[PDB]
This record gives C-alpha cells, structure tokens and sequence, in this order.
C-alpha cells in the first residue's frame, strides 16, 4: 500500500541532503584547504 | 499548534541542561 | 440507495477486491473522501467525517424528466471494536457538527459497518461520524494498534434497480442495424413521456426500441449507424467513488515509555559530547 | 581543535596521496573522538527514531491473500515506484525490462565514464552534475507517475 | 594481569594501535555517516528479522496468522515487526542518500570503482530483502505484487521462463513461492549481504576515505 | 493530549541527535 | 633435461582439467534440483463437483476457477471455451461485467470481450482460451492446441 | 497527502533547526 | 588546571553508564519477547465430547486424552482424578496394561499402579494426578490443589 | 593488463606474498588434515542444507510430507538429503578425530589456549546442529528426542524451567518447539558456528601451528 | 626432497620459537605443493566417499510423529550415546545434568591444567595420557551401554 | 495364533509405538530375527529369513498338561510393494529352503504384510521368505530408497485367549487374605485334572480358587501370604520377541554414475599427484 | 552383482585417497 | 551388528593398504 | 535409530587414529629431529 | 569374497595407470 508520513519523510530528507552536499562542494570549492583539490 | 508549544518547551528543557551541565564542569 | 446493498448483498459491502459493491448499479465516478485523526485513545469519541463533494448548484434528471437537486449517501467500514458513540458522550459542539443523520448497521451485530443516506446534498456535503474507540482493556478481542477504515460515497441517482431493469439516468444504445423514421412523445396520464425508436431496411429487422424520458437526444432523422449509438446522450450528473485511510487505537503506556525512552537516549547522548569535550581539553594540553 | 597536520615528510604517505589514498593520517583522531563518543550518539539517535516511528506509526495487519481478487490500486514500497512505472508505461514488455536493468548495469558504468576527469567536487564538473540532476528528477518525476494511474502519470496531472 | 594474557598469544596491542593510528581528515562532514547509519539500519533488521523467525511460519495456511499472532499476542511483538518495517524502509532510504554523498564527493573515482561496483551490488540485495519480506505475511497486498514481479523475467527469450520458474518454484504462484521467499529473505540474502558488506568495508579500510573537494 | 507529545518526542530527538554530531565533532 | 612451459601448461590442463570435470559432475545434479517439478480446482483446490456447480453457484455463470498453471479461468449445459482471467499487460485478474458484457481490468481499464478478445486498452493480448470438456465428476481441461475461432490466427499460446 | 507534506517540511526544516542548535552550542562554550 | 584521572573516570561513569541504561532499556523488550505467552483436547487437539467419549471408545477406558501443559492424560460416569501418562524419570508416555492392572514403561520398565502410583523400576516419583470434572460439553481439568489421596502427603507438582 | 589493474588499488601483491611466505614443517603429518576435514564437512552441510531450505516446510502438518516430496519427487532430493545426512555425522567424527590430534601433538599448550577453547565452543555448536536438525523431519524418531532433552534442564533450581519454555516455546512440544528449532538450525547456529570458525582459523593463522614431538 | 631449513639468523623468527610459534617459516612450501595440488585431492576424496555412501545406503524416512505413542527403544545419533547413558543411569536428575555439563566445561580447563608441562609428546608426559586413555575408554563403555537396556547397561551383558 | 490377531486386530498387527500386538496374548519374552539382503534390485526375488530359535529339545505344557513340543510362528512386515514371490520366479535351491509355509496376507490388500504359523518348531527354527520387490519402472507409486521391515516372532502356547479367559501356560494367583485346607485332584473324564485351593480365618472371607493342570505345586500345605501369592510356578517355555532390519530398493542406474563419478574423482586425484612431481623436478632445479 | 562392485568402489576411493595424499606429499 | 564389524574392520584394515600403496609409489618413482 | 554401517566407521577409524597418533609420536620420540622436542 | 576380487582389479587397474603415466610422463 502507500504510506503518506514515510512519502514524506523521504522527500524531505532527499532534498535535504541534495542540497546539504552542495552546500559542502561551494564552501570548500571557495575555500582551497591545505594541498586539496 | 500545541506540538509546536511543546516542541520549544522540549528542545529548551534540555539545552537549558546542555548549557547548564557544561559550566558546572567547567567550574569543578 | 445504501438499504439497497443489504436487499442485493445481505453478508458484506465490501467484495474480496475491496470494491465496495455500490458500485455495481451507481457506474458513475466522483472523488470521495474519508477524515479520521491519525491516532485516537482507547474509549475515546472523536470525529470521523466523510467528504461527499460535487457542485452546490447543480441538478439532475428525476423520474419524471424532472430537474430536481442530489442527494448524497455513504457507506463507512470502521474498524472491529469501533461504533457510534452513545447520545450522551457527545460534546454539544460535536452534536451540532454530525446533524439529523440516521446511523444504521449493515446487518444484526455489525456496529463498525454503518449506512447513510438519502441526505440531502445541499446541506450534507460533509458527513460526521460520532465515532466511540473500542477498549482493548475492557475488551480481550481488541488490540492495539493500526487498523484500515474503509469508505464508499456516492451522489445522485442510480442506474440500475435492485430488479435488474435500467432507469433514466444512463444512455440508451440501439438494436441491430435499420433506419430510424418516427420521433415523438408518447406519453401518458399514469404513465409519462417516451420516445419511440424505429429499425427498417437491411434484410427484414423491424424493431422499436422505446426510451423514458430524461435523457436528452443528438439525434435528427435517417441515422443507421450499427448497433450501440448513443442516441440519448448522458444525464448522469452524480458520482461514486471510494477511500480509504488508517487509523490507530494507540495505548498511552506505549507512547509514555517511548518517550521516556527518547530521554534517555537525548540525555546519554550530551554525557558522550560533553566527555569528548573532556577530552578535547586533555589533547591540546599535550600537542606541545 | 584537535588536529593533526599531514606529514608530507614522509614518501611512503606522498606514494598513497599520489594514487588518491592515505587521507586517513591527518586530521581529528578517528578514536577516541569519533569512534568512542560521536558513533554512540549516531547509533542511538537511528535507533531512536525508527523506535519513536514505531510506536506511533506501528506496521498493519492486510487482509489475507486472495488468489482470485485482484486488489483495487496495488502498489510496492517507494522505492520501486519509478521502475513500476517503467514497468507500465513501456508498451514493449523486453524494453522496460531491460531499462529496469539498466539502472544497476548504468550505475557500475560510471565509474569507468567519470575516469576521464580526476575532479571529485560537481562544481569543477558540471557535465555530471548536470546529468546526474536531470536523471534524479526523472526518477522523482517516475516515481510521483506511479501514484496515479496510466492515463494521467506522464503528464501527472497537470497539461 | 589481564592485557599482558592476550598479549603474548595474538599480539592485541597490534591492533589497537591500527586503530589509533587512524585520523579523520577535516572534509569529512556530517554526510560521511550515511554508509553507517545504512548498516545500524541493517543490524536492527539483523536482530528484529532473527526475533521473528521465532514465530513466523511460512506456510501459506500459517503464515498469516502467524504475523497476527506476533502482533497481537506475543510481548512486545508488535514492537519487534513495526521496527522491522521502519527500519528496513530508513535502510533503503539511508543507502539512497549514502550514494548521493559518494557521487557528489568523486568517492567512486580511481583507486575506489571497485567499492562503487560493491555497492551497487549491495544496492540491489537490499531491494530484494525489501521485495521478499514485502510477501513473507501472505496478505492481499504481498500476494499480488509478487504474483506481478515474478511474471516480469519472462520476457527474456532464451532463460526467461527458466528463471521465473526458479523464483516461484513452478508455473504459479503458491506455497512453493512463499518457501523459497522466506529461504532468499532468512538465510540467502542475509549471507550475501554479508560478503559483499565485508568486500566494501575491507577495500574501505585498505584505501582509506576519498580526498577532499 | 498525550498523542501530540508522543510525535513532538520524534520530532525532538530527531533534532537533538543532528545537534549533538554537530556540536561533538564540530560538525557541518 | 629440465621440463620447459610447454610441459608445465601440458600438466596444468590435465590436472585442473579434470579437476573441474568433477566440479561440474557435482554442480550438475545440484542445478536440476532447484528446477521444480513439472481435474478442476475451485477455492479450496481440490475438487470442483459438477453436479453442484450447475446447481447454485452464481446464475449466469461467471465463476472464477482454478485451473491450468494455476492461472484462473472462467468457466462459462456449458461452453466449449474457457476464458483466462489474467490480464496480458502485467498479471491483474480481469472480472467481468454483466453490465457492459466486457471483461475490464481493474489496475489500468484494459478492457475485452464476452470471449477474451481485447477490444480496448493498454491490453497487447487477448484472454487466453482452452478446451473446457466435461468428463466424470470434475472438469478436466486439455490446452488449446489448434487456431482461435476469435482472433482468426493462431493464438500466442499455441 | 495531508500527512505526506507535514511530514516532509518538519523533516526538511528540523534539521537546520537542530544544525543551528548545534552551533550555538558552539558559540557558548567558544569554539 | 589540567582535570586529573578522578575528573576523567568521572565524566566515563557519566557517559557510558548513561549509554548502558539505554542499552539495557533496549534489551528488555527483546528478552520478554523470546518468553513465550502462557477444555480437554483429543487427537486432533480441538473438543472431546463427552457425549462421543462415553459411548464407543476403547471399552474398559484407558485412553489417552491431551491435557494440561500438553502432556497426555488418561481419562478413567468417570473417575475423579485423571492419571498423568508421562513418566517421571525421562518423558516416555507409559500405556496402561490391563492383563496386570499397571501402568508399564516400555523405555525402561518402571511400573506404576491402578492409580498411577509408583511400585517398581527407576522411576523416582508416582504419575501426575488431577481434577478430572465435567462441565458442558468437553472436560475441564483443573490442577490438583490438595494432598495426594495415594501417597499420603504432599504431591510434587502440589 | 588484469593484475596491474588490482595491484594499484588493494595491493594484490601483499596477499600473494602472505601465502608463498608460509612454509609446512616435516612433523605435519596427515592427522592435521582433520580440521579441514570437518570443516570439508560443514561447507557440504552448508550446501547441501541450504538446498533443502526451498522445499522443507518447517510446520507440524507440512514437515513430513515435505521431507518424503523431496526423497520422492524433487529432482536429486535423495542425494541431497542423504548427503547431508552422512556429512552431518562424518563431520561430527571428523571433529572428535581433529580432537585425538590437537591433543596427542600438545597443540592446546601456550599460547594456543584460546584456540581449543574456542574449539570446545564450535564442538557444542556442532552438536546442536545434530540435535535440531534431528527433529527437523518431524517424524516418530525425531519427535521423541526432542521430547527427552526439552525437558533435561528442568533440573537447574533457578532458572531451570525457563530455559526449557525458551527452548520449545511454551510449556510442552508442539508447533513453536518445530519453529523454533528451525530458527536454531537455518539461522543462529549457522551466523554462530561461522564466527567462531572464523576466531578458531584467525588465531591459528596468527599463532601457525604447534612444535614438534 | 624440497625442503627449506629454518633461518636460526633471524632474531625475529627464533623469538617466536621462543613463544611457541613461528613453525610456519621452515619446511615444505605450502603453495603450491599442498594447497593447490594436495588439498583438492583430500576435498575431492572427502567428498566422493560421502556421495558414495549417500547412494549406497540413502537416508530414511520414519513413520509421522505421535504425541500419544511411545516408541519402543528410541535413541538419539551415536555422539550422544555416552550422555544418554550418564542421562539414564544416574538416579539424581540434577547430577546428570552436571556431568553433562562436565563433558565440554572439563575440556575448557584441559589447557589450563597440563600447562605445568612444556611436553607435547604423549609419551613424555604420560600422566595425561593415562588420563586420555581412561576417559576414552569410559566414552565408548558409556556409549556401547546406551545399546543396551538398563537392566544390563553397566555391566554391559557379561557379569 | 497369527490369525487371532486378525480377530482381535484387523485393520494392522502394529500398534502406533510398533508393540506388534501379538504381546498382547503372548506375554513370554525370547529373541527373535530377521535377515534381508542390504540393497536388492527391482524386480528380483530375494531371500528374507525369519530366525524364531530355542531349545530343539525342550518341551511345553499342553491344553490336557501333557508334554509336547512347540509350534513357532511370526508376522512380518515388507515395504509397500513387496510381496511373496510367483512361483515360477523362485528358482529350484530357494523352493527347498522354504517349505510348506502357508505365507498368508494380514487383510484384502496387503500383500506386504504376512502371516505364518503354526509351523513345527523342531523343523522350522528359521523361515525362508520368497519375496519379490517392487519395480518403480512399472509403478509409479513405489520408490527407489531405504524402508523398514518389522518381525513380531512367537514360541510356545500363548497366555490369553481371544474371548478373554486365561490359559494354562501362566501362573495363577489367590484371591484374598486366607488359609488353605485341601489339595487334590478334582478331575473329570469330559474334562480334565482341576486344583481346588481354599481360604479361610481372617474375617469371613470362604472362597475357593479352581487351577487348570499343568503348572507345578510349590506350595505344600497351610499359607496365607496375602492375595498374589504364584502358587503355581510358571510353565511357561515359550517366548515372543521381535527385530527390524532396513532394506534398500536400490536403482542400478543411481550405482553405475556413482561409479563413473568415483571413478573421475580418483583419476584426477592422481593427474595433480603427477602434476606435484612435475612441479617438484623444478624447485630441486633452483635451490641451489 | 551390480551392487557389490558399488561398496567397492566406496572401498576403492577411500583406500586411493589415502593413497594418493601419502604418495603426493610423502605423508605418514 | 552383522553389517557394523564388517565395516568396522574394513575401515580400519584399508587405511594400512592405502598407507602401503602410497609407500609403494614412492619406491617406484625412487623417493 | 540406530545404524549398524555408521558405528563400524565410527569404532574403526577411531582406533586406527589413535593408533596412527601414538606411532607419530614414537617414531620423532625416537628420533628427535632439527632443533626439537 | 566377489567384492575382494572387485576391490583387487579395481585399484591394481588404477595402479597400472599410476606407474603407467609416471613413465610417460617421465620419458617424454
Ligand atoms: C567424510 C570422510 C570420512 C568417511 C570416509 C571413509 C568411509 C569409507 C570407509 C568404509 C568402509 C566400510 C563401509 C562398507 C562396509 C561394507 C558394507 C556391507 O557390509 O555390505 C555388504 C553386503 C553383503 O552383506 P548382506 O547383508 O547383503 O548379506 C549377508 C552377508 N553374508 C552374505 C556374508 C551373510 O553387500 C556386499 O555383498 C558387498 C560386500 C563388500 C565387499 C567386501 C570385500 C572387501 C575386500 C577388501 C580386500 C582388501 C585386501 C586386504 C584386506 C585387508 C583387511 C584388513
Ligand atoms: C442497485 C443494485 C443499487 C445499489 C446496490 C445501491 N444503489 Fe443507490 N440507487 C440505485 C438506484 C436505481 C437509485 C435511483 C432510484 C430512483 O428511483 O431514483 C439510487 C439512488 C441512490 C441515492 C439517492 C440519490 C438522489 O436522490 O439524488 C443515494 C444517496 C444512493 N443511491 C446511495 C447509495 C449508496 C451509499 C449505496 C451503498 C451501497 C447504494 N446507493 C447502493 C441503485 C442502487
Ligand atoms: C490372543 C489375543 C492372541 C493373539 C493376538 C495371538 N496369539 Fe498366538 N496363541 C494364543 C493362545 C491363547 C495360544 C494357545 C491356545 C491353545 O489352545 O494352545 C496361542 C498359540 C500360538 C501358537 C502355537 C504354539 C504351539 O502350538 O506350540 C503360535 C505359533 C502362535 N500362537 C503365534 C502367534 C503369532 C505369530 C501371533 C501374531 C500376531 C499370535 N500368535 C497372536 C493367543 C494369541
Ligand atoms: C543441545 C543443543 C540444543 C540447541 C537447541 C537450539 C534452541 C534454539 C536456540 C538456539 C540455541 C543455541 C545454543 C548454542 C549452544
Ligand atoms: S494489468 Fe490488466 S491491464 Fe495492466
Ligand atoms: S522413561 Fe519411563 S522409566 Fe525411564
């Protein structure tokens, strides 16, 4: 069947952590660190 | 509505106890 | 007509693919919906409502021709255990909600299969069930836990009677292959108006195919086009459709202890970075 | 902070660096700072939810198998939503099959695709990313087109 | 003394100082614990799916009421199988943001395609726990949509008919089905999952973790 | 309302866990 | 004096050579055992009684039985053929409607005929048919073998 | 789909909510 | 300035002791779920009608009858106590013999009485006794409350 | 290249060398072919095992009628289950001749305690096989059997009658004694007997095997 | 002959002599000499007698479980013999169970006791082996009266 | 009598713990044994001996108490499909070893079940079976594997005769508490020598217990040992015992492949011998 | 006699195993 | 117990020939 | 049950191991080897 | 005694192509 609450869930974290892990590329994409690239 | 009361309530409870646990360390 | 379904299907509503057996004389389909909480108490009324929705200002064909307006009714399957609360543990503002509304059991000792309708459309968009939760603690049948309701709403007319015959609310098709000649009105004083239908040429076949009045007609003259035209157009105005939702007979001791539980687990995880912070002082005490 | 700076002194750690590895000699100690108390709180705080989400969204019981009943609107779990609807949407029963599997097959492939660049960040490739967007709203996209039935799950409703 | 026991048989200290010895560099963020709270979801199936070969019968005139029974009757049963639901949905869900993290990170890039390969072969080994279990308490709902998925390899020309034949033990759908489901759901898949989780967390070890973006 | 509390919990712990990864490893 | 490659790779076939003709002699009779083994059924599956189906038992008869591959047939004195339930599309079993005198698929609207013979839908096939012969008590059904009398080619199951 | 979006907004927005949470967290003790 | 091992041993018995609660609060549902929850019943385990059971069924009865905790007991108008039939040294069910009027283990030969009291062999304590009323339909056994009426003290299963 | 393909990312290499590295010294005999004997033994008890797990039916009134359907119709079913039946107790022999050995060679002395030890442990989990998988079958045999030694540790005065409920699932032996040993014989003793398997080979891989006589 | 000497100049390998070990180092390479030519043939060899006893004399199906009858003479496989003797033949259920329990907990504590001793040859330590050889015996005199009725079990049908 | 087990027992001779209900009567205890080949082919008659062995010189105690000798007889029990063998298929040095033996089925339809006896001991200590196997080529319902074979062998006069009453080959006991008074012989030309024994004293208690002849007289004169008293010894010499045996309906086909199969087995174990000795000639080449 | 060649050829293999093991590496 | 001596020597007794065969191979080729 | 053919294997090659181990062990008793005992 | 006559052409035979191979093998 369908579960509506976990359809949620499911969107909610997946756009979450979508833009979570840009997030993480443009902060270390602006700011080089020590010998990494 | 009434979730969004206790959920502030909940979370505050233990922050309060986070930010008070953590200086009864730093002072002993 | 929900009184209907017990003449025709004495033991259930519901056949074995859950099609809810109203729909095998109302073949139209209209969107229907079905509202409980996520989540009630054992013994505890709370308010199931029933969403029967169509267009306030909008009529159909009666028996006689007649414009007259819709009038809904449904058929609700709760959960075993579940049934309309008692008179007197309805809150005055939930009594004022549900209305003049005849609850009725689909057959002798089946409180959580109840029956509504005729209502009136206009006023009875929405239906409210004055739902009572069973006790699982007062009950040794009833259990804890998620339980599926079931629902099938339906508006205006049927199309066909528990007899077998058809009625005036659907389409009429033709007989064989022929020629149409006469179009009139014959109607009567007990009776009322009819239109006759005539089949001629091919080899032989002269029939008449005689159809009540009602339906509305987007055919002139001369026509032979096969056998099933839809020479009276659609008057069904009303609709059938049917959902379904979950409902849970939650016990407070279960949702107490996990909550006790999450506690435990937000307080023993600050212990753990409140130790690391510890440690973290240790570390830069000893990188030098 | 806790941190330890890499030791490029070292040419056994500069051979590992060259081949893409040895990221794990520098940095925060893996115990017992991550290992010993942030993994408990991670467990815990897993279990915890799916506990929490137990209680109050406790697993149904259906109604027993009928061999001969064909249940109105049967769907599988979420994430075989997209390939169902491939499944359906495909007039050609070998085609959608083989699309079915092109989406593991696909997957071990690209690796041995992305190999031409060394960039490991979607901003210094932007060709990947692109697709991998694209590719990621067409499985929402086929996946939302399984809730609704055949004749409005492509245009899903809307044109 | 205890340390100094083990010590001298199998070198203990070797071990706890390959341990120690392993430092977390700083761009690994919040993202990089999707691959362990994937297999914490795994180990909680692990416990509650053992629990409950306990009482389930895979009979298709027992399995049912079986799961009612779990449900109903046994303490905190209801507990053990609404976890068990839960936690093999988060698993799945988990794994799916877990390859987000490893694509949008180059993690699969030269010397790790073979930890991406594993993956994705543990990918689909997670789905088919999912589908089997989906049919383990013989409802409506199970029956049906693996009376569906099992006609689905028939279209392959030459073995197609074969390999349905294999999933569902015969032409149809019976109790033949539901044994060889709960024998691919309680003991194959388990042990295939476990291969392939040991293939990716070795290749994982000897590597280390991905540079930095 | 004892229902609403028991949701506010998972909503609760739930928040408090990415806090606590976040405050213990200074996590981002 | 000393055996070069040549006698090495000679060995090497013989001996891992027939090493594996015993691995395979041993996969052989392992294969064939997860190969499964190669009268009317109705809800029970065990014997459908003529004498009481014909009786009462849904008048207008449009009754769902178990029969060939497990697969459900309509059973429709009686007629020669027997109309498949399943749907070609995906596995669905049709019902059939008196209404519309047309089997209609429920999961899509992929409808048929009073035969089996696909008129509308996403429906690629039509229903299948097979010999539906009365002998003794039960119903004995035989495979169709020769052309459709429907289609008017040779059917897709031969 | 009533409980379908309450669901995904809480579980979207109460990450940030417990991210913030975390550093000012921080911010106390001084990082 | 810098916190010593008193500090560091302090914060381990917060920390982890803290993570034991939460562990042993996870484990108690998981060993009360492997306790398994806690009318007489014939061969086929569902109803014994006394109406059936009294007519024709081994004259001179001596029948074996599923009883209480599934142990088999014999049913001997009817005799008040009913005579357990598992024996008491291993768990071998002992058939009664009629040409010696005592109830005879076959695994060892162990003998017992006319009521189930132990006379010879290895067996180390006499055969279970208990409430052997009719009420309804079926038999309702109740558990022998009271002292032995045969050995002359207490029973040992009381 | 296939091999420098591998070598650069796992270092191949260093295995390869880890294997032509170990040497046999003379006073390994053919004795010390008996721990890979028994474990010959259990591989083709794994095997052999897992193919009867999609035709057995672990019910009460399914179980027998099962084990005849496989003797009588499945394809190779009576080898496989007489196979099974005789690598069970040559596995078991095998185990008490590996025994004769380690300790008439000395091979249980410092520092290879913890390896017999764990050995006693997989001897005990190696019975247990035989004992559920005994009463698998559900017949006169089987049943009786089981009937015995369910009852065996009532005679602790503690929690001796507990330990017995947990066994059989309940107060006597039925349907969830049936289930239960199931759950023992296809799940816990197999995930068991491969941990301390894997203990048992690790600690003498570590340590090589004994000196002398 | 193919054979390899022990390197007695390298520290590391006669500290490991010193410990025990380190008897891995010394003697017939194990690949491929055993392990790719010798172990196939012991595989192959334990596997053909057990097929060939499978077929010669195949497993057995006995009659259908009866909760109400008793079958005369039953016994469990032959490893179970010697404590389905001490099971039976002790009067004290209790102690029975002890020195069931003595069996596999007894060999536990077998390392830890001739520990005093450095000697792995049984002749140069033959307290222990008079000790093996008496249990052993024991062992099959418990096992060989399991067969026998209790009446004459002990003495075994001769005194 | 093996037909009395019929009278008494007719559906089958084995009771659900497989006692062979012969005991019932027969309540004496002697070896017994039967000896069937371990594997056999289908289709092929085979050789199964039944061994009831005793004393060749001892003798009983008959109906009259005159000494004669003792008849044996035995039931056994063959897998389903077995059955004693056409006479045309038992070759000549078979029929001489069996005899006259009256092989006769338990019931309609149970060839693999048979009974035999009375047969004269002295000449029948041990009974040749002529039974064919079945061949599950011809039928489908018999399979290739290991079945059971069950014996229930008899010596001597039974105990218990089928209408209830006891015999003269048991002991006889007393009926209460009392003292004897007259022993003598109470015998009749239409019947035969009777013992009467009396009781007395105690209070009341006058009754007399009349014994057959035949048992011997261990008690003089004047006794009063309770109520179970064997003042008749046992002149029981005959005996009923059973035994099992396990035969194998082996397929000649499933042998031949086992073969084959060692066969390669064996073969190949020696190409990688042969293959170590190559590989051994290459290292003594470098070693040095 | 189809069946006695069969044991033998179970007495065969057992006995050139063993054969073949103390030939192959010289074994005791 | 026919059919347990019988296999009871056979087992002990074809272990030696096996043993002697092996040995046998090993003078032919000249250990 | 009981099986006849499976207690001869077991008591044979029980005896003929144990045999076997005492000989090993008498033939480097006698023979001490390269740096042993 | 059919079966030791079996048992005795039954490895002599694969003896014979022990020693047989062996100077094949050698010789070539
Ligand atoms: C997992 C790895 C470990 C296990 C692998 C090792 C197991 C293999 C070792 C097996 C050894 C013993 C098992 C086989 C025992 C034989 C079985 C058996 O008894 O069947 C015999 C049967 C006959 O018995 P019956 O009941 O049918 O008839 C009655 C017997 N009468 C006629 C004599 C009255 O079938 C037979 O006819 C085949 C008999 C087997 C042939 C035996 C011939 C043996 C010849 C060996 C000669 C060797 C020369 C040297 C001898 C050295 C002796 C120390
Ligand atoms: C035929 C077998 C029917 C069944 C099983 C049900 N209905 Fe139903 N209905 C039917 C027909 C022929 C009519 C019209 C008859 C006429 O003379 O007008 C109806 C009418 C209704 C109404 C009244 C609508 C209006 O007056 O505008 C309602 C509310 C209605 N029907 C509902 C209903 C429900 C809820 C049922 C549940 C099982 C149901 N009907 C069954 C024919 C049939
Ligand atoms: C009673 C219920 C009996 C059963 C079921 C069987 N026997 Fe049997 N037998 C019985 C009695 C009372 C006698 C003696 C009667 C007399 O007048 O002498 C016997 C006798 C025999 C003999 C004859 C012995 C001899 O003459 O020396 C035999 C051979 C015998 N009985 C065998 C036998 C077998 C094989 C049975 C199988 C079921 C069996 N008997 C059953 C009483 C009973
Ligand atoms: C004599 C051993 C009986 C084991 C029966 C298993 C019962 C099911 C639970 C698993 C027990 C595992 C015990 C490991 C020693
Ligand atoms: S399943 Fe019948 S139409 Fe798709
Ligand atoms: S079992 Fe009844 S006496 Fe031992």
């Amino acid at each position: 069947m369908v579960e509506p609450l976990l359809d949620g869930l499911v969107l909610g974290l997946v756009f979450a952590t979508l833009g979570g892990l840009f997030y993480a590329a443009y902060q270390q994409y602006k700011r080089p660190n020590e010998l990494g690239g | 509505i009434l979730g969004a009361v206790f959920y502030i309530v909940f979370i505050a409870l233990f922050f309060g106890i986070a930010v008070g646990i953590i200086f009864a360390i730093k002072s002993i | 007509y929900p009184f209907w379904a017990q003449q025709t299907y004495p033991p259930t509503p519901r056949e074995p693919t859950g099609r809810i057996v109203c729909a095998n004389c109302h073949l139209a389909a209209k969107p229907a919906e079905v509202e409980v909480p996520q989540s009630v108490l054992p013994d505890t009324v709370f308010k199931a409502v029933v969403k029967i929705p169509y267009d306030t200002k909008l009529q159909q064909v009666a028996a006689d021709g007649s414009k007259v307006g819709l009038n809904v009714g449904a058929v609700l399957m709760l959960p075993e255990g579940f049934k309309i609360a008692p008179e007197e543990r309805i809150p005055e503002e939930l009594k004022k909600e549900v209305g003049d509304v005849y609850f009725q059991p689909y057959k002798e000792g089946q409180d959580n299969v109840l029956l509504v309708g005729p209502l009136p459309g206009e006023q009875y968009q929405e239906i409210v069930f004055p739902v009572l939760s069973p006790n699982p603690t007062t009950d040794k049948n009833i259990h804890f836990g998620k339980y599926a309701i079931h629902l099938g709403a339906n508006r205006g007319r049927g199309q066909i009677y528990p007899t077998g015959e058809k009625s005036n609310n659907n389409v009429f098709t033709a007989s064989a292959t022929g020629t149409i000649t006469k179009i009139a009105k014959e109607e009567d004083e007990y009776g009322n108006v009819k239109y006759q239908v005539s089949i001629q040429t091919d080899s032989g076949k002269t029939v008449v195919d005689t159809i009540p009045a009602g339906p509305e007609l987007i055919v002139s003259e001369g026509q032979a086009v096969k056998a099933g035209e839809a020479l009276t157009n659609n008057p069904n105005v009303g609709g059938f459709g049917q959902d379904d939702t979950e409902i849970v007979l939650q016990d407070p001791n279960r949702v107490k202890w996990m909550i006790a539980f999450i506690c435990l687990v937000m307080l023993a995880q600050l212990m753990l970075i409140l130790k690391k912070k510890q440690v973290e002082k240790v570390q830069a005490a000893e990188m030098n | 902070a806790t941190l330890k700076k890499p030791d490029l002194s070292d040419p056994k750690l500069r051979a590992k660096l060259a081949k893409g590895m040895g990221h794990n000699y520098y940095g925060e100690p893996a115990w017992p700072n991550d290992l010993l108390y942030v993994f408990p709180v991670v467990i815990m705080g897993t279990f915890a939810c799916i506990v929490a989400l137990s209680v109050l969204d406790p697993a149904m019981v259906g109604e027993p198998a009928d061999p001969f009943a064909t249940p109105l609107e049967i769907l599988p779990e979420w994430y075989l939503y997209p390939v169902f609807q491939i499944l359906r949407s495909v007039p050609n029963k070998l085609l959608g099959v083989l699309l079915m599997a092109s989406v593991p097959l696909g997957l071990i492939l690209v690796p041995f695709i992305e190999n031409v660049n060394k960039f490991q960040n979607p901003f210094r490739r932007p060709v990947a990313t692109t697709i991998f967007l694209f590719g990621t709203l067409v499985t929402i996209w086929l996946g939302i087109g399984a809730t609704f039935p055949l004749d409005k799950t492509l245009t899903l409703g809307l044109f | 003394n205890v340390y100094d026991w083990f010590q001298e048989r199998l070198e203990i200290q070797a071990l706890a100082d390959d341990v120690t010895s392993k430092y977390v560099p700083p761009h690994v963020n919040i993202f990089y614990c999707l691959g362990g709270i994937t297999l914490t979801c795994f180990l909680i199936q692990f416990a509650t799916g053992f629990a409950m070969t306990f009482y389930y019968k895979p009979t298709v005139t027992e399995a049912y009421a079986s799961v009612q029974y779990i449900m109903n009757e046994v303490s905190f049963g209801w507990l053990i199988r609404s976890i068990h639901r839960w936690s093999a949905s988060m698993m799945v869900l988990m794994m799916i943001l877990h390859v987000f993290r490893v694509y949008l990170t180059g993690g699969f890039k030269k010397p790790r395609e073979l930890t991406w390969i594993s993956g994705v072969i543990l990918a689909v080994i997670t789905v088919s726990f999912g589908v089997t279990g989906y049919s383990l308490p013989w409802d409506q709902v199970g029956y049906w949509a693996v009376k569906i998925v099992s006609g689905v390899p028939e279209a392959i020309p030459v073995v197609g008919v074969l390999i349905s034949d294999l999933l569902r033990g015969g032409s149809s759908v019976g109790q033949a089905t539901l044994t060889r489901y709960y024998s691919a759901h309680t003991f194959v898949l388990p042990w295939l999952i476990a291969v392939f989780m040991l293939l990716h967390f070795l290749m994982i070890r000897k590597q280390g973790i991905s540079g930095p973006l | 309302e004892i229902d609403v509390l028991g949701w506010v919990a998972l909503l609760v712990v739930f928040t408090w866990s990415i806090a606590m990864v976040v405050w213990g490893r200074n996590g981002l | 004096d000393v055996p070069d490659m040549g006698r090495r790779q000679f060995m090497n076939l013989l001996a891992f050579g027939t090493v594996t003709g015993v691995a395979l002699g041993a996969l052989y009779p392992l294969v064939k055992y997860f190969i499964p083994p190669s009268t009317a059924k109705d809800k029970l599956g065990n014997n459908v009684k003529v004498s009481k189906f014909l009786e009462s038992h849904n008048a207008g008869d449009r009754v769902l039985v178990q029969g060939l591959k497990g697969d459900p047939t309509y059973i429709v004195a009686i007629r020669d053929y027997g109309i498949n339930a399943v749907c070609t599309h995906l596995g669905c079993v049709v019902p059939w409607n008196a209404a519309e005198n047309k089997f209609k698929c429920p999961c899509h609207g992929s409808q048929y005929d009073e035969t089996g013979k696909v008129i509308r839908g996403p429906a690629p096939l039509s229903l299948a048919l097979c010999h539906a012969t009365v002998q003794d008590d039960n119903i004995v059904l035989t495979p169709w073998t020769e052309t459709d009398f429907r289609t008017g080619e040779k059917p897709w199951w031969v | 789909t009533e409980e379908m979006l309450y669901a995904a907004l809480l579980s979207f927005g109460l990450i940030f909510v417990g991210w913030g949470l975390g550093v000012l967290l921080l911010k106390i003790q001084g990082a």
